[PDB]
């Protein structure tokens, strides 16, 4: 009941359908539609869905904190100043 | 750089490879730092210092010039006398090469050095070979003739011959059969 060719529509620039399709796939992946379809193919029982959401949230927390630590310590990757000691 | 064993001997102290590597890296930094003479001589305490030989030309009874050499291949051993002038005639055991080596492969092996140095027909040769088979004898004669020819060809040609491999004694020899196996490496058929 919506106007067609407005949603999830990408105009290919200069005929590079490869780039256009990659950009569209990026858009859908960022919006999470690809994961939504993949999971919705088969029914995810509510307990399993809750467990997966909890696991994903814990993984997100851990990965974000690890990335923060990696970036924070990146500056210390410099060459050793006190070589010889 | 003195090896870890030399460094241990100098320091009368046991060391680990990591400690030695750290010390060597520090020494490398010191040397790269554009140091003075005192530092360079100090480093010399730790620094450690790390072509074909040509036979001499001789003269025959008529005084005509020649060179002599020897070589070995497999069980074959050959000694070659290469004269300074000739028509490319090679006499092995007093027999012309075309009759001593019916195999074109062995004749090519004989040809190889002269063809390499662009001297086909520019010398005569007398070679005496023993042991090994036809191919081993051909290789030994090739090596001896090349070593003798080094006495005549220029140093650039000698180095080029070495780089082509005409002056390296082929160490590849037969490998002894080991007990419990068919040959040098062929183990018996694993039974099941």
């Amino acid at each position: 009941k919506h106007l067609k060719f407005i949603a999830r529509t990408v105009m290919v620039q200069e005929g590079n359908v490869e780039s256009a399709y990659r950009t569209l796939n990026r858009i859908l992946t960022m919006d999470g539609l690809i994961e939504d379809i993949k999971h919705r193919r088969y029914y995810e029982k509510p307990c399993r869905r809750r467990q997966r959401e909890s696991y994903e949230r814990c993984r997100r927390i851990y990965n974000m904190e690890m990335a923060r630590k990696i970036n924070f310590l990146m500056r210390k990757n410099r060459a050793d100043p006190w070589q010889g000691c | 750089w003195l090896i870890k064993e030399e460094l241990e001997e100098m320091l009368v102290e046991k060391l680990s490879d990591l400690d030695y590597m750290q010390f060597i890296r520090l020494l490398e930094k010191l040397l790269t730092s554009q140091c003075g003479a005192a530092e360079e001589e100090f480093v010399q305490r730790f620094r450690r210092s790390v072509k074909q030989l040509i036979e001499p030309v001789q003269y025959d009874e008529q005084g005509m010039a020649f060179s002599k050499s020897e070589g070995k291949r497999k069980t074959a051993k050959a000694e070659a006398i290469v004269y300074k002038h000739g028509s490319g005639r090679i006499k092995v055991n007093g027999i012309d090469y075309q009759l001593y080596f019916p195999i074109t492969q062995d004749r090519e092996q004989l040809m190889f050095p002269f063809h390499f140095v662009d001297r086909l027909g520019k010398h005569d040769v007398t070679c005496t070979v023993s042991g090994g088979g036809r191919s081993a004898q051909a290789g030994a004669i090739r090596l001896a003739m090349a070593k003798a020819l080094c006495s005549f060809v220029t140093e650039d040609e000698v180095e080029w011959m070495r780089q082509a491999g005409l002056l390296t004694t082929d160490p590849r020899v037969r490998e002894r059969k080991k007990p419990g196996q068919e040959g040098a490496r062929r183990k018996f058929t694993w039974k099941k």
